């Protein structure tokens, strides 16, 4: 039991290790990179929002 | 019988001696602490059994099946199954779990020196103080012509 | 071209870190039935040797 | 656009170094594992001679 908590407390510290930086940042990251290697003809019409 | 009453109490004999494992305190430096010969030999099994699954886990990732690498690995697994049944054999039961212990809590404060060395980072503003970075390794100075681009260029 | 590769490299590991957490989970719920199994061993086949 | 696929590329990099740490992580812990099940069926074995 001692040796089995110990090695929860390292999962434990393994999982906040990978929540802190995989989650809240890369998710958005890999959407954009569908868009055709267009050299961007700025063409006016079509650019969004932003 | 009286030869495998022997054999059992010299097994509870070695159980009865403490074996001391030093403090991890970060910042000391060097000093010339003996590591217990379990917990040297306990890191080898644990560390040879490591390169097998990394092997296996490179073999896996790398799509290059080279077929030559399974005899390998079956002399790789039949090694540890001896070194391993060599431990279980040399050292208590009790000594090889502490030593376990030991290894799971060193571990855990790699983990947390991981974490603590990230954050610092984020903090600092975008003033590129490329302050001293200093030790490590590599520069096998061999290599020939080729014109790439000192990329740190901000 | 490189930048679609290292993305598909990057789920390649994400499924086999899922493997190995999955693989370390059943490896310890092995290890506490093998306890019990080599206890009830002993208690059902060597204790009962020396009345006999 | 040569700017934005250096930056890409950077991240990638640092995000396949940081899978592969957590890797060698589980991959060690499932190393003391085997060790401790080993050393069950050792015993077994030597308490049915």
């Amino acid at each position: 039991d001692k040796y089995l908590s110990l090695e929860e407390q390292s999962t434990a510290a393994l999982t906040s290790f990978t929540k802190e930086h995989f989650f809240e940042g890369m998710s958005k990251f890999v959407e954009g990179s569908d868009e055709n290697f267009q050299l961007v003809q700025l063409n006016v019409n079509s650019f969004g929002e932003d | 019988i009286q030869y495998r009453c022997e054999q059992l109490q010299e097994i509870r004999r070695a159980s009865q001696r403490e074996v001391m494992f030093s403090a991890v305190d970060p910042d000391l430096s060097s000093s010339t602490f003996l590591e217990p010969e379990v917990l040297r030999d306990v890191r080898e099994v644990c560390k040879l059994r490591f390169k097998f699954l990394r092997s296996l886990h490179d073999d896996s990732i790398s799509s290059s099946v080279h077929p030559g690498k399974e005899d390998l690995r079956s002399l790789s697994h039949q090694q540890w199954m001896s070194m391993a049944e060599k431990v279980w054999n040399t050292h208590t039961p009790n000594h090889i779990l502490a030593a376990l212990e030991r290894l799971t809590l060193n571990s855990t404060q790699e983990l947390k020196k991981l974490q603590f060395s990230q954050a610092a980072d984020l903090s600092k503003g975008p003033s590129c103080q490329l302050k001293e970075f200093s030790e490590p390794i590599t520069q096998s100075r061999s290599c020939n012509e080729s014109t790439h681009l000192d990329p740190q260029e901000t | 071209q490189n930048i679609q590769e290292a993305c598909l490299l990057l789920d390649k590991k994400q499924k086999h870190i899922q493997i190995l957490i999955k693989g370390n989970s059943s490896s310890k719920s092995q290890i506490r039935r093998s306890s019990v199994e080599a206890q009830k061993y002993v208690q059902d086949k060597l204790l009962p040797w020396p009345q006999e | 656009v040569k700017g934005d696929y250096d930056l890409q590329m950077a991240h990638q990099t640092s995000c396949s170094s940081r899978q592969d740490l957590v890797c060698d992580h589980l991959m060690k812990q499932k190393a003391s594992f085997e060790l401790l099940q080993l050393g069950y069926e050792l015993e077994l074995r030597k308490h049915r001679d």
